[PDB]
């Protein structure tokens, strides 16, 4: 003989999703307009609390795309458009102080460029990367003229990386695992709450994930489905590679006016010899890190069965190739030099040749280009090699050599390995039990 | 000493019963203010939506609040020792989600007809 | 069987007094999202300025609540067999919207009245 | 002695202005910016409520009609501008097929038009329909360079009406007039009420209402005052009349770039014959419609009252004909042959030609024209007349005689026509009764 | 013969406690238009905050409450003529400021408490 | 034996800020989306309140500017671009009848300027006021030309301030201080409350403060740390001073077009002979005026000082300058004539000349300009001086005679002067105290 009591306040939740906001602390993520965090933030264990994740089917990677894409749109509306470009160019061949590797990259163009007064035109020369030109029958276009309009980015916004943190409203949680060597879809047995997830810098590249966080033990491999060929495959390291990046050339940036307040801003010239960019990876690290997924891919595939990398299959320079942004150039990195193994059962470096483009289509867009202006000076980075993409090379009728390849392009794989430890569930304070208390 | 926010979570329902007000407490606690705009007026709709169905059900001031509805059997078959010590909320939420709009619907239910009943009596001097 | 939302709307005030849950749970219930902001914005605040009326009555937790106001025949003189059965709710607002005001000015006076003098006797 | 009782949750209400939002279940109504709807609409009886409407004081009708505007409006942003049309055209007469019932309305024009590149130009041959065409002495240009800036619809969003809820927020309520043959002012005996409209497709159309509601018995004569000859009067048809639309030249359609990504649409050239656009509506079934109207009107202006319909009295197109959007296609029909008997106390049709026009003003607004791109192929569309708006003419010391022309153009007319029936209220749920309960 | 809204003020806490009410009914009463919302929306937050402490502390129907916990001459070591008549509620806040946060967090206690112990006794009877 | 007793409605405050809202009872300052205010505001007196004012740590102050700088903004978007001006102009002397003080102030030119018809150019000539024009080696170039784009000023929306009304939301109040003669920084003995700020005019000026609230007894003077020569010192009057100002040319006003839709404003001719803006102060007031200022001062350096006014000390037109908006003309007029004596221990006038500028750059910001539209006629404004904005200027250690010039340009300063005596507090409602009451 019970009765029915109701309490509020009571510890329960179920999977949701909703809006998060921005949490942060002259850059392209308006930072500025993000929350001030808390600089003692809160993060509770919940002992005998065990809760599903799935990675693959986390709406927060969803709406972290989304925010990505709109700050960058932002953040070149109040910027020069270039439009006045789409000129016919008169172009000849660097030749000059060339080293053999840049023979045929650069091309000096000249071209009648407005002037503040519509009245008026100049004769301008400079220098292009030639990805970045085009032939129209020495008649030359941009490449991107016949598709797209071209804003050029404001020289004064950041493209470097802010952490970002994203902070849940109230009512609702964020639950994260603690659990080392989760692999992103099982039960997590360990877990926490929290008020905002710690911060994700939103790093753009391909093929090797730069700056994220490290495995805590070994290098754990992650996908949705490991036999399906369709499927990419996330491996987090557990040590970093040191990759160290150039652009070696010592460019003299210039700057012209081509209307009323809008400056151009191109290269004019270059002081000393010409050789090509390119990124170093210490040889004997990457062996070791090879080695060690290679034995957690075996976990997978099968007891001696052939591991062998290659390089990219072809398509897009954006998807065979590792691009990134260093210094503020954009690199287009070729890592055939290291995705190229066969592995079964000192302390030189890896060279990598690079190509450095300035039309630059992002999130795979069409019809809006950006022109990223030149940088004074010579330039070097350096980051870790914090994870790699892999597909797998098709199928085979039992072969028993499986074939990887790096892949990318969807940069929605990138955030989900950061994200994929977290999960956004609603707060249900109110429910009932049965007692013996009667009114 | 204290827990955290979901502290209890994974307690057992009885231990949990005494942290109602951690939980309570954090309720409530160009375009991108519309995102953070919608989030505060979305918080303060849910919060109203559990206080209405406490006003309704004569529960308006309580975090524990006894009623007049008898629990049925059917709804779960187990013993108080069985439900208080050895499960947590997570777990019972679970177990009796389907009955949860025939309950919330008896306790709206009683309430009325209890209001009715203080007012005759009221009036009935 | 229930009536819907408006349902008890044309029935007499002493059958729509049993209706009372079937209203009060549907209270709550670009740019355009600025319109859609603003649409979600305004149903909040009526609901709680009628709340906090409640409140400052001392019927905060009821859907009927009794008062120590007297009723005045001036605002109205009809007899309860003829307001309870042969009138609706809309009729009824309609003949003592006038009085309206007064009304709730001396709910508001009677109920803070009856806190100080709770007040003083659980000092004693 | 009596008290005080306070209720709430009462089922009162008050008449009330207030915002609705959108609900709907690619095109001009930005479908996508709406919720879904209902799956189970209710709709309850509320028995011995008797309401009072005012269709002509229903703020419902302005608020839609803004709506309308504003996803019109927004739907042409993100669409290719033609300033660069705006050059003297060199044009001479379309003669190689012509039926003579276009003779001369097409005209075929030249121009030295922009292209990709700033320093290059092209020359482009046209087909236009000389009423988007003006002379400015063989030398034309378009009709809107001396008003507006002209901006080309986007090819691949259509104008197809899609139905629309109007939906009240919590705290109101819309109330529904089912009284048969209600008029739209007096008080209406049977109510019922609705969270949301149903859907209201937004048809566009001048003279003739298309695509609505049907009276349920009868025929029936709404007006604001129908006394006053300043007034429109709107009918309620209690039958469709079928209207059988077609531009029966096939068009072959031409693409140029203009600029950057920005392509403009033309008629290159007409493969058959080039005959007039028209429409057919069946002799009979037009006959007894106006028989219907004619004695309905009766009702309000005497039993030996002659009445007579007459074709519309001048003005622009947009009100002096039948306007309307066929399958893309913007038409202005000639209906003096329908409005054109005397009425004192077979399988033929009536045909009824009509014009194309390129270059679009809507909402009657002066400086944001629309340039239609043409359609490749030919044209079929068959639609429903349920309604008409006509005007009282004249007047007298003493006649005999009533006329009645076409009116119409004024858009609210048409939203007016559907939401007749609906009205919004504020609940008001708290109030006070007296009782024998004290405390 | 009322005084307006902060009318009160400056007047002795004995005196402005008949003025609640005054004080408690005006709570709640282009990118041009954000500016307006978020104000609209930060009325009803601050509204709501206040409301979710009285109802942790039990005092959720009424404007003057009266609770279980004892007064420490720690946080105020005066008599209760000079706090009542020869002070206004502005000196009185300044005086206590320190200790608001321990005194909210007894009257939490205390109320939880009392419901469990309410809930208990039902269940004997 | 006391217990703790809770309150809820306690008249007690803290200070805040909050956003505030305009109310106000075919204009730059928006009145159409600002709030209706009420016709018979309340404000009530609060005997025995004491409350600290600091009108320098106002934030009002500072919302109000970025209000204004928004809506002056927002006015200026759906209006003439006039990129087509930034031409070479041809450019002589006006000479047909020039007054001795005007030679070389306007300037006849012409240039090929942009039609309807983008094939097409047409000749204009219009006259100029030199400020804004600025030569290239008879060639001319607008002086923004290498700065910014031009926005014509919509000629269809006044310059008139209108009073606006600074709200409290609910949970907040203003408080006021009525207090004669208070300098706002100290504590203010006599307060009311009000939910509305009085009517403020957003009227913009350098160096005089023209149409602001006058002060109830005595001139008073403010200024943040009136020793520190780096801070500005705000004189308010306890009477007006009448300024008569003109700009006598009778102008004729022509208009061209420039582009589809768009219509290009400019002086044609002057009809009658050249003569200067200029304006006129009572001398005798001026000198009483003065003498009142200098006695006030006086308390705060010695007794027995010197003091001594002097013209401004050089930097832009916008500060060496009284500017004001007359008749939606752009004034800056001469102050050295008024600001030229020495005080030690007749129907007359002072005529201060001005010049006409029509290229604005408002709120001193770089990049924005906007083209101020001539007016048609002739100009005649009457104002009143109610406050000055002097700087001590001299970091003088050893002296008998102190310095004042006019300052100011830091429009902040002018919101300050009407704010003076506005706070905003949040209201906090909830308290303790001990009581003899359990339970
Ligand atoms: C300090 O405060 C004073 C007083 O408020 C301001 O002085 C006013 O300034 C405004 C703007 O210059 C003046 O407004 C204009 O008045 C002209 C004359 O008005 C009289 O004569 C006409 C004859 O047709 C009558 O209809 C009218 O009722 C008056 O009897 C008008 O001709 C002007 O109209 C033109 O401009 C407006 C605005 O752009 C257009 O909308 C009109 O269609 C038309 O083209 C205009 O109304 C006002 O008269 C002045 N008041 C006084 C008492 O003189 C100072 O300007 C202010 N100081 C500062 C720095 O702001
Ligand atoms: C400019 O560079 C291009 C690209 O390297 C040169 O063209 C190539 O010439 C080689 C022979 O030396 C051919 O085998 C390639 O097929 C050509 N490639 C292309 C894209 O045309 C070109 O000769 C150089 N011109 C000058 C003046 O130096
Ligand atoms: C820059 O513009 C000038 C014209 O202003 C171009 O020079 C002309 O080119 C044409 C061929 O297209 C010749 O027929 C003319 O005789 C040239 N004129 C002169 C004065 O030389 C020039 O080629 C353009 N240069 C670039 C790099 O685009
Ligand atoms: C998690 O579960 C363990 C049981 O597996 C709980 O441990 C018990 O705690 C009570 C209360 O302190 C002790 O009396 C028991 O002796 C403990 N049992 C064991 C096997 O150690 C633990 O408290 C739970 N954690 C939480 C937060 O509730
Ligand atoms: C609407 O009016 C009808 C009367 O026309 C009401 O129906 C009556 O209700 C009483 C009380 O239950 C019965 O004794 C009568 O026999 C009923 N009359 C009929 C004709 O059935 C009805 O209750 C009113 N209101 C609503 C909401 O239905
Ligand atoms: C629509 O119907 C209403 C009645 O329901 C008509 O209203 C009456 O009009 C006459 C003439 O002006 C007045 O004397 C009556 O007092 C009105 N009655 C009511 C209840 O308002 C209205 O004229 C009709 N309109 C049309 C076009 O048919
Ligand atoms: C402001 O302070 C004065 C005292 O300085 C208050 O006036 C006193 O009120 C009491 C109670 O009615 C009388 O017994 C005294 O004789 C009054 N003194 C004087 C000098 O008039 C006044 O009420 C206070 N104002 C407010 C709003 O509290
Ligand atoms: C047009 O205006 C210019 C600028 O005022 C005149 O040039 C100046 O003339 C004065 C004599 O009146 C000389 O002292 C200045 O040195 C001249 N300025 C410069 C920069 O040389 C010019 O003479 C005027 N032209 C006419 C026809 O009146
Ligand atoms: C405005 O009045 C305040 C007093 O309310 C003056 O402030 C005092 O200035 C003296 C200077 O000797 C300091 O020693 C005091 O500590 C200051 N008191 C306070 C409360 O700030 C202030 O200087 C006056 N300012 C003007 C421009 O007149
Ligand atoms: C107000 O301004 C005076 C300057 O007139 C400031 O006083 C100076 O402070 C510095 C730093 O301590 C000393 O080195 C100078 O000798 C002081 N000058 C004089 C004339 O005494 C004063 O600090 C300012 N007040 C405030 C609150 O900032
Ligand atoms: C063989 O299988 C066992 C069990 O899964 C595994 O531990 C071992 O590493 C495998 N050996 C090879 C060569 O893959
Ligand atoms: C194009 O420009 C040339 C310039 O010589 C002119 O002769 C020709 O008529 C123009 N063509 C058209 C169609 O206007
Ligand atoms: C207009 O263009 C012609 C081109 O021949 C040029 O000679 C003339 O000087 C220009 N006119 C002006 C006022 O600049």
């Amino acid at each position: 003989n019970l009765w029915v009591t109701v309490y509020y306040g009571v510890p329960v939740w179920k999977d949701a999703e909703t809006t998060l906001f921005c949490a942060s602390d002259h850059n392209v993520w308006a930072t500025h307009a993000c929350v001030p965090t808390d600089p003692n933030p809160q993060e509770i264990h919940l002992e005998n609390v065990t809760e599903e994740f799935n990675m693959w089917k986390n709406n927060m990677v969803e709406q972290m795309h989304e925010d990505i894409i709109s700050l960058w749109d932002q953040s070149l509306k109040p910027c020069v458009k270039l439009t006045p470009l789409c000129v016919t160019l008169q172009c000849t061949n660097v030749t000059n102080n060339i080293t053999d590797d840049m023979r045929g990259e650069l091309k000096n163009c000249s071209f009648n460029m407005t002037t503040e007064l519509r009245d008026k035109k100049q004769k301008v020369y400079s220098l292009f990367y030639r990805l970045d030109v085009v032939q129209i029958n020495k008649e030359y276009r941009l490449i991107n003229c016949n598709t797209s309009a071209i804003t050029q980015a404001c020289p004064k916004v950041s493209f470097e990386p802010i952490p970002i943190h994203y902070c849940a409203p109230a009512g609702f949680a964020i639950l994260k695992c603690k659990d080392k060597k989760f692999n992103g879809t099982g039960p997590c047995p360990s877990v926490s709450t929290v008020q905002c997830t710690h911060g994700i810098k939103p790093v753009v590249s391909t093929q090797l994930l730069l700056n994220g966080s490290l495995a805590e033990e070994e290098v754990i491999i992650r996908s949705e489905n490991i036999t399906n060929n369709a499927k990419n495959i996330l491996v987090q390291l557990n040590t970093p590679v040191q990759i160290n990046c150039t652009r070696p050339n010592n460019n003299t940036v210039k700057s012209i006016r081509i209307g009323p307040g809008q400056a151009f801003y191109y290269t004019g010239d270059i002081i000393g010899d010409i050789r090509q960019a390119h990124c170093n990876v210490s040889k004997a690290t990457w062996n070791e890190t090879l080695g060690k997924v290679v034995k957690q891919l075996r976990k997978h595939f099968g007891n001696n069965t052939i591991i062998r990398f290659a390089q990219s299959s072809g398509g897009d320079l954006e998807v065979t190739t590792h691009s990134f942004n260093c210094g503020g150039e954009f690199f287009y990195c070729n890592t055939s030099g290291l995705f190229n193994s066969t592995w079964i059962s000192s302390n030189d470096s890896i060279t990598l040749p690079c190509r450095i483009k300035q039309i630059i289509n992002m999130w795979q867009r069409i019809g809006q280009a950006m022109y990223a202006p030149p940088i004074q000076g010579v330039i070097r980075c350096v980051s870790n090699i914090t994870g790699l993409i892999l597909t797998r090379d098709g199928g085979s009728t039992n072969s028993t050599t499986e074939t990887f390849r790096p892949g990318g392009g969807d940069m929605r794989d990138n955030w989900r390995s950061e994200l994929y430890k977290y999960k956004v569930v609603k707060i249900e304070p109110l429910g009932v039990a049965p007692t013996r208390c009667k009114r | 000493v204290s827990l955290g926010f979901l502290g209890a979570a994974g307690s057992t329902m009885g231990a949990a019963s005494m942290t109602l007000t951690v939980q309570a407490r954090n309720l409530l606690s160009t375009h991108w203010g519309i995102k953070q705009l919608q989030a505060r007026v979305l918080a303060v709709e849910h919060y109203l939506r559990d206080q209405q169905l406490l006003g309704i059900w004569g529960c308006s001031g309580k975090l524990i609040c006894c009623t007049n509805v008898p629990w049925n059997s059917s709804w779960s078959n187990r013993n108080l020792s069985e439900i208080w010590d050895n499960m947590t909320w997570l777990q019972w939420d679970k177990e009796i989600s389907n009955y949860t709009q025939i309950i919330y619907g008896l306790l709206e239910e009683s309430q009325n007809q209890q209001e009715k009943n203080e007012q005759d009596l009221l009036a009935l001097d």
